């Protein structure tokens, strides 16, 4: 039994059209980037967070 | 007929012409409407959406 929780989530569309991988901005730091650059390929370099 | 805050379900059917396609004119599918040509495609959806 779980409860659903208000979060923000990276949904990763392939070519079929189902969701196959879900990156949520709310539990480290390296994921929290991915949501303002919208790729999951970070290079190396400075960013921000908020 | 009673109208209260609960979600109707005996609402009134909606008689409409056919389908015309491969001709620019204007269409309405679901409260979308929208103005264009409606070609044919290749790709699938999904069977809920």
């Amino acid at each position: 039994v779980g409860y659903l929780q208000p979060r923000t989530f990276l949904l990763k569309y392939n070519e079929n059209g189902t969701i196959t991988d879900a990156v949520d901005c709310a539990l480290d730091p390296l994921s929290e980037t991915k949501c303002t650059l919208k790729s999951f390929t970070v290079e190396k370099g400075i960013y921000q967070t908020s | 007929f009673e109208l209260l805050h609960a979600p109707a379900t005996v609402c009134g059917p909606k008689k409409s012409t056919n389908l015309v396609k491969n001709k620019c004119v204007n269409f309405n599918f679901n409260g979308l409407t929208g103005t264009g040509v409606l070609t044919e495609s290749n790709k699938k959806f999904l069977p809920f959406q």
